[PDB]
């Protein structure tokens, strides 16, 4: 229900600067 | 994960990036961020033959990314029953975040169980380079007598081996020579026993039934070992 989209929602954001994140520490090297 | 968990992958990020902070700044509230496709999990028809699934398994577990953040987003405790673990394998299916060594084992033993005449069983590995000790992990398997590897790794050759190898201590010298080409010494190797294939088991995994000291074992008493554990293997 509405509940529910809000945590597909904040994990769907995370995913995003997860893979931001892991791009610039893979080009730390 | 929760809020605690995400405020603690950020500081950690602060602290081991040389700009730690300004790193955070720029991504986190990011409205133009990069939209990342979830990978499609691999499925077979029955036609296809199981080294082109494995080649599928491995570029699934390429897809998802090696882990670079400093935090790991699926924590592995060795000693659960299969059938945890393989929940687990499902949620890093569903989540699609990035994986490190560990977890790639799971993933490809997951990925696998609907291969009966495909055997599976973890290979770690023990180096040593510049003072310092390192651990690494993948899933050797063996088809039709042949034996390679699934895996993820921060190189290439120390993780995707097809399945070509006539025997399991060709598998692992030429993990050790990837191993002597960027200058680590193998100390010692750890073998498994076969998985079961059965998602719902309630068996651990063995992941240390024979451990081989590479040094004080000599070159042909490593390999008379890996012999005998490939011939337990085919129970």
């Amino acid at each position: 229900a509405k509940q529910k989209s809000a945590q597909q929602e904040l994990k769907q954001r995370q995913r995003a600067e997860i893979y931001a994140l892991n791009r610039v520490m893979t080009e730390l090297e | 994960m929760d809020e605690a968990t995400w405020e603690r992958m950020w500081k950690h990020v602060a602290k081991i990036h040389p700009d730690g902070e300004k790193v955070a700044q720029r991504i986190r509230g990011a409205t133009d961020l990069p939209k990342i496709p979830i990978p499609s999990v691999p499925t077979f028809q029955p036609s296809t033959p199981v080294p082109e699934r494995l080649e599928a398994v491995q570029r699934y577990i390429r897809e998802l990314q090696y882990n670079h953040t400093g935090t790991q987003f699926f924590e592995i405790k060795k000693s659960r029953p299969l059938t945890g673990l393989m929940d687990l394998a499902k949620e890093m299916t569903k989540e699609a975040l990035p994986i490190k060594c560990l977890e790639a084992v799971i993933l490809g033993i997951y990925l696998t169980n609907s291969m009966p005449t495909l055997e599976r069983f973890p290979i770690s590995f023990k180096t040593y380079f510049s003072g310092n000790y390192f651990r690494h992990i993948v899933l050797g398997v063996n088809f039709a007598g042949r034996y390679g590897a699934l895996g993820m790794s921060r190189r290439e050759d120390l993780m995707y081996k097809p399945p070509a190898f006539r025997t399991l201590s060709e598998l692992v010298l030429d993990f050790e020579a990837a191993y002597g080409r960027c200058w680590h010494v193998l100390k010692k190797v750890k073998l498994g026993q076969s998985v079961s294939h059965d998602p719902h088991s309630v068996e651990q995994i063995e992941w240390k039934h024979s451990v081989l000291d590479v040094e004080r074992l000599g070159r042909d008493d490593f390999r008379k070992e890996l012999e005998r554990h490939a011939r337990d293997m085919r129970l």
